[PDB]
């Protein structure tokens, strides 16, 4: 809509998104994952018995 | 396991005059290795154990 | 050296993209990611030190 010259962000390239705009060559590679919660190790030995 | 490998791209119009010289100042900086720098400075912390 | 001697339109392969072959020839979308890695030979015994 002319508001931006540029885009300068973790913009991904995509096919939707390519069609009405033309993307650099990535400066970055990457994908998507999957963030989880974690647990800290305590070995739960309840006593020497 | 990563899924939808599609790196980070710089968003421009299709008419726009700075599209080769973009990518080309972005593989430049990816072979001289300041794309590693800005890596290494915002990226790769690794914080904790 | 074919696609800039017009001997063929496209170079389908393991071609990598870098700076000075994309001024004589027109790359695509990269279709994986590559560069550089060394590769070496895997490590003997290697308890952590001082465990
Ligand atoms: N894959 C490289 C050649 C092999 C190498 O990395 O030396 C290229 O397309 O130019």
């Amino acid at each position: 809509s002319g508001q931006a010259d540029m885009i300068v962000a973790p913009l991904t390239i995509n096919n939707e998104r390519a069609q009405y705009i033309e993307f650099s060559k990535p400066f970055k590679y990457q994908g998507l994952t999957i963030l989880v919660k974690k647990e800290i190790p305590r070995s739960t030995l309840d006593s020497f018995m | 396991e990563l899924f939808f490998r599609s790196g980070f791209g710089i968003g421009m119009r299709k008419d726009s005059p700075w599209k080769q010289n973009v990518s080309l100042s972005i593989l430049k900086s990816h072979e001289n290795g300041f794309m590693e720098d800005l890596d290494k400075t915002w990226v790769r912390y690794q914080e904790c154990d | 050296g074919e696609v800039v001697m017009k001997r063929a339109y496209m170079a389908v392969g393991s071609l990598t993209i870098n700076e000075e072959r994309s001024e004589v020839v027109d790359f695509s979308v990269p279709f994986i990611e590559t560069g550089i890695s060394v590769m070496v030979s895997r490590s003997n015994g290697t308890v952590s030190p001082s465990a």
